């Protein structure tokens, strides 16, 4: 048992019809402290998936080894290990919820909410959740923290059950998790404007997006604003 | 403090017939106020024509089934390829609960399928390991709102027949596989009326001599 | 500890064509130890019936509280009030009380006598209206009725055809609560003659 | 205190209360009378926390005597309960409550008919054949539940009482040293010296 | 509250309203007392200008404040209620404090100190 | 909860009833009380469900390892120890148990032992379990003999729990009966409370305050 | 919060950010924290949002009232109504207000009144969660008798930093100057001050 | 519970779910959240029901006395104040979540009010378990110089962002209109998106299946003449 | 379990101990031996908590026995006790201790003496004349303190016994049924079977 | 504490006070927490006096097992070694520690090791209870590329805000220079950097 102290917030992701989505914000929280603003929380794994970590930055570093671990262990004795026998999405995903369910187990946390984003050797969508309790779900939107309860709602209106996905372009997608993180740095106190977004496509493979940000925000309504009540100046 | 548990809400119900068996379960999964998933499976088919079910704490639920599933595989290595009878997989699943009397897996399990008599059969857990083999029974959120009802019309409690005035009880005829999906399916529907975490889709497996089917249906997602 | 399942008890109430129906069981009860099986929970002002679970004593002194003011009522306006009216003086009734409740789960059932239309409506323990066309549930086994309700319940249906629509929903409800039972009482309610049922289950 | 039962038969009411009063390690004494006579047809027994049982059951018994001398009549039984559940009722929600369980035995003069009300510390009222509190009912609720009929005699009833306390006796971990037993009929009220 | 003083001294040191409560008592019907070797008998005077009465209901001129003691009197029947009523309370107050019922002095004794009290006391006749 | 067993010249009188709880929802009207450890021995299950079950299975896996070593039936003071001195090592880890150990043996006559979760094993005639064991206490006082007849001692039984199923709000659903021989436990089917009630109530004039 | 009030040669001048929380969730992005008890006398509100609704619609009913019967209050009695509230309520209330005013005879002034109720009179003053993180910024970077436009940026940059560091502040930065000249609002949005 | 309110062009509009909940359970299918304070001050509650409806109807009695005082039309600005103050006093013990619009002489208004009496002022808000879930919609949709058709628009598809993903909110949509120099527009069960699908059965028994002891006629009417 | 007594007289130990058991709510058993034998000479009366009391006397009554096998001798009532007391200190400081206490009633044949030792759980001993555990010298050690003497006969000591028990059936608020009174002496141990 | 280290051209430099605490007295007010666990790689030490000196002698005794037989060790090595001990007694510890360090190919780098165990590399680093109070001073006043005389300045002006304002910090400020010149300890006493 511990409580967590450098935090990172939510980490979002999605469906398309080719592949999947995934973005989550470059801040590392201490309390109400914005303490690091260059904190990279989605972490890649070979060129077809990508895992997005929320939670105790600490823990998640120690995650961040253990795939980086995984990578050389699967290498050893494989000669198809750029091939056929490559790690694929849901072999990652598989270790990670056994380990998190294993430290639940012991009363010994990771304390953090992951999302494994890739696509498989058949070119399917991979999308799945784990967390601290070793607690897993898949759905056609996933979401950590804030997350689940402001962005979901908006990729929901795009991907609303599995047949939406085919329906669903990859610059749709994209635009919907872009204005879901807007939505997110006007509304949860612990985000920043800077993100990173990754993009896992079975045509295309693995597009890293770095250094972006949150543009085209609407303050200027702020100046109209005044008082609480009946103050008028 | 950190709390190792958590509540996934969903409900399941298992209906044993006179040559089959089913075993339904909501899609849902949920925590508190949120939803995280419309359609993730709680029912699943665990080989040798047995179906089972975890309700509650989703990571526990999802271990126990695991660990089954593979205690049947087991079961196969050890014993000659011999079919596990849903009466040996019972009293082998209470030793896997009652494995963990001081750390328990926080779910109610129902498991379905066929008696070694070709009968409808299913069974029902508590999280540490007691059980009882059973005609009809829901578990999970939206149990107290279902079990009163199938009472009612299935076992045909507190009806009476027409003239008698309470002197004859109305007979316990038996019912088809159509029949029972028909009051599953109404169970369900007046359980997402009136219960939040109960909706989305409605998932049920059927156990015949014949093997394993599968019906979906879709329940209201607000 | 929890004042609202120390003595149990259930009530229902249901309306059809023309008509409306209200049933309680019969249980008082001291936690495990039944106590009174003739401990009915339906009472009546003119033709306005209430309906009252909770903590007995509570039910008791609304009881007798309604049937003072509804008194009262009577001798100033000259005629009877109407259920429409006396949901509004439970609902004002137990919100005066807001930091220190009844606790209790009051339900209204009757038949306007000018408009001739079938009126029923429950409250929380502070007050709170809930006004349903369909049916009301309140208790220990609320849940359980909630359940035998919403697939039992058909609208329109003829008085006899509802007396065993309601009858069905509290018997069966009541035997899946360990604090109710004992006993039951329906009902059946139209514009110009009041049915009363006592129904036959079992007593444990 | 402890145990208190009571039972209507045919013609009357039968009232039995322990004896007993104990101040935690020691049993102080062994002749206590829980009970007051509230008018000529009236009794009440009582039972529940150290001298707020006494304080009320006194009070009531003045407040009572005071409605026959003002108005030259007895109340009913039901008319005596009614009292004595508001004022419980009333307590309840007080700054101190009393913590006080009550029965009534009374015969209304009026219907000819013998009356028994249980009334708990919350103002809880119920009539009833037979009733108890605390844990009274649960050993003595089976043997009347069997054996209870409407038109018992009076010393069928006794004979029942005894039955009940034997079963107290013999399965109670306290020693509640034996009941006073009144009985309240159309002559008033009085007590069994031997039992 | 009215609080004048209503009952008050004259130059000739008189109380005017307390003598004028007299002759309240003094239009009153008669009422006697009389007490024998074992017993005491009150007498009260009915005034006949009054039939077409219902003697079952009006109310009795001589009233019991204990099961042992009785009250009787002469003057406004209004006012005697109030002194019979406070005597009755009073009687159940000794009984529950004492664990004994009131002497008759000591009935007599609270009365008239009720009495004296109204003599001066602010705002009360 | 209401569970029972007594002592009698024919042997032994095990009765149970068979509701379920889970605060005042009620899981099942269907629960087995009985446990049948073998073809002669019974126990019954009172407090903790799973703990009762798994460990009175296990028992009878334990007098089956010694029936093979002794070539010999076991002694119900032994299944009786083998039981107890088990949860008494578990004693503090939250354990919750309370039951009848029921047998008949040559060397012992019909036998019973309480056992308890905290490690109390007591030998005795009439025992009495769950919570509304008081009720059926007061009809077993008042009734038993030794020299019932099997046909009355079975109905002492059903009545008792009947008295519990009644006035105990956690007791109910329908009535488990046994006879306990030396050839071993007899069932004597399931009855139903609500159908039971009703029954006894005419045939014997009994809960008169209840109207029918 | 963060919020904070400067005098200058001409007078004085409020700021603050515009973010309040109801934990993590910002409940409101585009809140107006710089309030008005009187023509030229205002206040910047910190802790409890209703305490300090609260308390600045009292004072300004106060001084309403004292205007219409002896005329302009000076700053410094509306610090003391300000006070008397928080002082004799303090078990009961989370406030931490900054009055700032512009007299003729006494010209700018600014008073803090932190959690306890007490009064300091100041040259400048910050208040709120973010201002632990620019204490030695305003510190090493405040002079006396600064002008409209150093006084504005001061401000500027000062809740910039404030609201970069502090989690609990953030949203665009409002602004009121005090002077002889009358009331001026500014309000400045996020792509301005983020660069800075 | 999901309640909204959205400023447009020549007024304001509040919305609201009709999902009323006892923890888990529903306990109304069709609650009515949208409260009348005054003919042209309309406003929402979330929190404990019986609160919120208390005191609207509090604010509302007194604000129908002001009016007739004044012989004015009632103003948002003192039902704001009234509420405020009165829920301030009661320090949060009165749970009343509120969303506060309408119209009078001055012009349109929107505020929101919570438990503790702490107000603010917007021209999109929203209050209850699902407000995250509408304002998500708010704040991806909202604009300046809105009409109304587009506010009414805008209103409802953010309570259904409620509806859909809070387990708190749910069944249909009420909305109220409030344009100025108009009657305000209540309109209720705006969307039905939750109608219930034939069930596969019917369960209408047959006439005499439940057993009964006895019958009586009830007494309802007085005691009679002659 | 409650009340367990113990006197030493001229040739003679005598234990008397309550028959009474109690699960909670009611009474399960009347008829209890609180004792076990643990050499000839040599009985051992419990109480304490439920379980342990028997647990712990059959696991010295085995120790005991064995020794009396392996050496053909029996051990001094001294000697006993100190085993008991060693088992209980080491006990008290274990991981979940033994929660009983106990007499030992003892006549050694060596010396001709009878003995009698008093063992609290937390394994203090003490030789006394006359011994109790629990709230049960507090009722009979005034009495004892009185009439004891160390020539008393077996028939004077049973006599003050009963005045010791009479005393505790009058001022203790519970039913402890009795008790079974047993005699150490040099011929070994007997049981009291009318008392 | 208020600790900070900063690399500049030539390498990185170490700044921090010398106040240690137990409650309001002042247990030590001449401490040394600029630790030296390899020839030209130190730390500097918050938290727990204790557990930092534990955890500084480990990882000293460490370096130089791994100096016997790797040779000299990296920045990042040591840092490591820090994170591995914080993370792995995360339950036990209370330590805020900041490694420097000077390689010849690497160059000044500085990592930070907060509570958690975390490991972050960064230009600059600043913790301690008085660091809160100066996040917006040296956010606005660092560079990169600085000189030596110019980072000295930045510290001595940085660490005197923070004392100013932190009780918890005092006394004088030490650094530690590490450049490939070698190892210069700097000294600065109170009345020199208060009038500052
Ligand atoms: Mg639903
Ligand atoms: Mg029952
Ligand atoms: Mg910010």
């Amino acid at each position: 048992t511990q409580q967590p102290i450098v935090t990172g917030t939510s980490v979002i992701s999605m469906k398309y019809d080719n592949g999947v989505i995934i973005a989550a914000d470059n801040l590392g929280s201490y309390g109400s402290l914005l303490r690091f603003n260059g904190v990279e929380r989605l972490i890649p794994v070979g060129d077809n998936t990508v895992v997005g970590i929320s939670g105790d930055i600490s823990d998640m570093q120690h995650i961040e080894r253990l795939l980086k671990d995984l990578v050389t262990e699967n290498a050893y004795d494989n000669p198809l290990a750029d091939a056929e026998e490559a790690l694929e999405p849901s072999y990652i995903f598989e270790y990670l919820a056994t380990v998190m369910y294993q430290r639940r187990s012991k009363m010994n946390p990771l304390w953090n909410a992951i999302i494994v984003a890739g696509v498989q050797s058949n070119g399917d969508q991979f999308l799945r959740y784990v967390n601290l309790l070793g607690v897993t779900y898949s759905s056609p939107t996933l979401a950590t923290g804030f997350g689940a309860h402001m962005a979901n709602p908006l990729l929901r209106k795009v991907v609303d059950r599995e047949s939406d996905i085919p329906k669903t372009t990859v610059q749709v997608a994209e635009e919907a998790i872009v204005n879901a993180m807007r939505v997110l740095y006007y509304r949860d106190a612990r985000s920043s404007r800077n993100f990173s977004l990754a993009i896992i496509d079975k045509n295309t493979g693995l597009t890293f997006k770095k250094n972006l940000q949150v543009e085209n925000m609407k303050w200027d309504f702020a100046k109209d604003i005044k008082g609480y009540g009946t103050q008028k100046i | 403090q950190f709390n190792p548990y958590g509540d996934n809400g969903g409900t399941i119900l298992g209906i044993a017939g006179e040559d089959f068996a089913v075993l339904a379960g909501d899609t849902r999964n949920i925590t508190d106020y949120s939803i995280n998933s419309r359609y993730e499976p709680k029912v699943f088919d665990c080989g040798d024509n047995i179906v089972m079910s975890a309700n509650g704490f989703a990571a526990d639920g999802d271990a126990l089934v695991k660990r089954f599933k593979n205690s049947v595989k087991w079961y196969h290595f050890d014993h000659n390829d011999k079919k596990l009878s849903i009466n040996s997989a019972a009293r082998n699943i209470q030793h896997l609960l009652y494995g963990k009397r001081f750390f328990p897996y926080y779910v109610h399990t129902i498991i379905a399928g066929l008696d070694e008599d070709g009968k409808g059969a299913v069974y029902s857990f508590d999280p540490v390991g007691s059980y009882e083999r059973e005609q009809c029974r829901a578990g999970g959120a939206a149990a107290s709102l279902i079990m009163p009802f199938l009472d009612n019309q299935v076992n045909f409690k507190n009806q009476y027949e027409p003239g008698t005035n309470g002197k004859v009880k109305k007979p316990l005829k038996y019912l088809s596989v159509e029949e029972v999906i028909k009051l599953v399916r109404d169970s369900f529907t007046s359980a997402t009326e009136r219960h939040i975490q109960v909706g989305d889709g409605l998932e049920i497996l059927i156990v015949t001599k014949d093997g394993v089917r599968k019906e979906f249906y879709e329940l209201k997602r607000d | 500890s929890d004042p609202s399942s120390i003595n149990g008890g259930i009530v229902v109430a249901m309306t059809g064509k023309d008509c409306v129906a209200i049933a309680c069981d019969l249980r008082l009860g001291s936690q495990s130890l039944g106590v009174s099986n003739k401990f009915e929970k339906i009472f009546h002002y003119g033709h306005v019936f209430l309906g009252i679970t909770g903590l007995a004593t509570d039910v008791t002194t609304l009881n007798e509280m309604f049937r003072y003011k509804t008194n009262l009522y009577k001798l100033k306006e000259e005629r009877a009030i109407e259920p429409e009216t006396f949901t509004q003086l439970v609902s004002s009734s137990l919100y005066e009380r807001r930091f220190g409740p009844y606790f209790v789960g009051p339900v209204v059932a009757g038949i306007n006598s000018k408009s001739g239309k079938p009126f029923i409506a429950g409250f929380d323990l502070i007050g709170c209206i809930d006004e349903a066309k369909d049916f009301i549930v309140s208790g220990t086994a609320s849940d359980q009725l909630f359940g035998m309700c919403e697939s039992l319940y058909e609208p329109n249906l003829e008085p006899e055809d509802l007396f065993e629509t309601i009858s069905q929903a509290l018997l069966n409800a009541a035997d899946r609560d360990a604090l109710s039972g004992w006993g039951a009482v329906v009902y059946i309610i139209k514009k110009d003659e009041v049915v009363k049922r006592y129904l036959k289950m079992r007593q444990d | 205190m402890d145990i208190i039962l009571g039972i209507r038969v045919q013609d009357s009411v039968i009232l039995a209360s322990s004896k007993a009063v104990t101040r935690g390690i020691s049993v102080l004494k062994d002749s206590d009378d829980k009970t007051r006579q509230l008018s000529p047809h009236t009794l009440m027994s009582f039972a529940g926390e150290a001298g707020d049982t006494v304080q009320f059951a006194e009070y009531i018994q003045a407040n009572i005597q005071l409605y026959s001398i003002r108005e030259d009549y007895e109340l009913s039984p039901q008319a005596v309960s009614s009292f004595v559940r508001q004022e419980l009722a009333k307590s309840i929600r007080s700054r101190r409550p009393y913590q006080v369980n009550v029965l009534i035995g009374g015969y209304d003069k009026k219907k000819n008919k013998p009356e028994l009300y249980q009334i708990d510390y919350l103002g809880t009222k119920v009539e009833l054949p037979y009733g108890a509190h605390g844990y009274s009912g649960f050993y003595t609720f089976s043997l009347l539940d069997h054996h209870y009929r409407p038109d018992m005699t009076t010393e069928e009833g006794l004979d029942l009482l005894k039955l009940c306390v034997q079963e107290l006796e013999k399965r109670m971990p306290m020693d509640f040293k034996g009941v006073i037993v009144k009985i309240v009929d159309k002559d008033g009220i009085r007590q069994v010296d031997d039992f | 509250g009215y609080d004048r003083a209503l009952s008050i001294f004259s130059p000739d040191g008189h109380i005017f309203q307390v003598e004028y409560a007299l002759e309240a008592v003094k239009r009153g019907t008669c009422a006697v007392g009389v007490k024998g070797k074992n017993c005491v008998v009150l007498g009260c005077e009915r005034r006949s200008t009054l039939k077409l009465q219902d003697t079952r209901i009006t109310p009795s001129k001589v009233s019991k404040i204990d099961s042992h003691v009785v009250l009787s009197f002469s003057g406004l029947n209004a006012d005697s209620r109030i002194l019979i009523e406070k005597a009755r309370v009073e009687a159940q107050s000794h009984r529950l404090t004492l664990e004994d019922p009131v002497t008759v002095e000591y009935l007599t004794r609270y009365v008239a100190g009720v009495q004296q009290r109204y003599t001066q006391s602010g705002g009360v006749r | 909860t209401t569970t029972l067993a007594f002592r009698f010249q024919g042997g032994i009188i095990v009765a149970v009833d068979s509701r379920a709880t889970a605060g005042n929802w009620v899981a099942s009207q269907t629960v087995k009380k009985v446990i049948e450890i073998n073809p002669f021995l019974l126990g019954t299950m009172a407090g903790g469900a799973a703990d009762c079950q798994f460990w009175e299975t296990w028992l009878g896996s334990q007098c089956r390892l010694h029936e093979l070593r002794e070539k010999e039936r076991i002694s119900v003071a032994a299944a009786s120890k083998i039981l107890s001195n088990l949860v008494y090592q578990y004693k503090g880890a939250g354990l919750s148990m309370g039951t009848m150990i029921c047998g008949y043996t040559r060397k012992e006559g019909p036998t019973i032992y309480y056992v308890d979760s905290d490690g109390t094993r007591l030998k005795g005639d009439i025992f009495c379990v769950g919570s509304g064991q008081t009720f059926a206490y007061g009809v077993l006082d008042s009734n038993y003999k030794w020299d019932l007849s099997v046909e009355d001692a079975l109905y002492l039984g059903k009545r008792s729990i009947l008295a519990a199923a009644h006035r105990d709000a956690y007791s109910g659903g329908s009535v488990n009966l046994y006879h306990v021989t030396e050839d071993g436990w007899i069932y004597h089917g399931n009855h139903d409370v609500g159908e039971l009630f009703w029954k006894v109530k005419e045939e014997e004039g009994s809960f008169n305050n209840v109207i029918g | 919060t963060s919020i904070m009030a400067v005098t200058f040669k001409d007078g004085v001048i409020l700021g603050a950010d515009s973010r309040t929380t109801t934990g993590a969730y910002i409940a409101n992005r585009v809140t107006d924290k710089l309030t008005r008890v009187h023509d030229k006398i205002w206040c910047c509100r910190s802790g409890s949002a209703a305490d300090t609704q609260a308390i600045a619609d009292i004072v300004q009913y106060h001084l309403e009232l004292y205007t219409s019967q002896y005329g302009t209050p000076s700053t410094e009695t509306a610090a003391s109504v300000f006070k008397e509230l928080c002082y004799e309520n303090k078990d009961n209330l989370t406030a931490g207000i900054i009055v700032a005013g512009y007299d003729d005879k006494n010209k700018g002034e600014v008073y803090t009144i932190p959690l306890g109720g007490s009064v300091h009179k100041l040259p400048y003053a910050i208040a709120g969660s973010g201002s632990t993180f620019i204490y030695g910024y305003c510190d090493k970077n405040f002079r006396e008798n600064m002008s409209k436009e150093e006084t504005v940026d001061f401000i500027k940059h000062s809740l910039s930093q404030a609201i970069k560091w502090d989690g609990s502040s953030g949203g665009v930065i409002r602004m009121v100057v005090l002077t002889a000249a009358g009331v001026e609002r500014l309000i400045f949005y996020p792509d301005e001050y983020e660069q800075l | 519970t999901t309640i909204v309110g959205v400023k447009f062009n020549n007024g304001v509009v509040i919305a609201a779910d009709t999902r009323s909940t006892q923890g888990p359970i529903v306990a109304d299918k069709n609650c009515a959240k949208l409260h009348r304070i005054s003919p042209k001050i309309w406003c929402a509650g979330a929190g404990t029901a019986a609160d919120t409806e208390a005191v609207t109807q509090l604010i509302g009695s007194n604000i129908e006395l002001h009016s007739l005082y004044t012989s004015r039309e009632p103003r948002v600005v003192s039902a704001l104040q009234m509420l405020k103050q009165h829920l301030f006093k009661y320090q949060g013990h009165i749970g009343a979540y509120l969303i506060v619009a309408g119209v009078d002489p001055t012009g349109s208004h929107l505020f929101s009010i919570h438990a503790d009496g702490s107000t603010d002022v917007g021209y999109y808000l929203s209050l209850g378990s699902g407000s995250l879930a509408a304002m998500a919609v708010l704040e991806s949709h909202w604009k300046q110089d809105l009409t109304k058709e587009e506010a009414i628009k805008l209103a409802s598809d953010a309570i259904q962002a409620g509806i859909w993903n809070d387990l708190g909110s749910g069944s249909n949509v009420d909305v109220c209109v409030m344009e100025i120099g108009k009657d305000a527009e209540y309109l209720r069960n705006y969307l039905t998106p939750n109608v219930r699908e034939e069930k596969q059965k019917s369960y209408k028994f047959p006439r005499g299946t439940t057993a009964v002891l006895k019958e009586s006629i009830v007494n309802i009417c007085d005691i009679q003449e002659e």
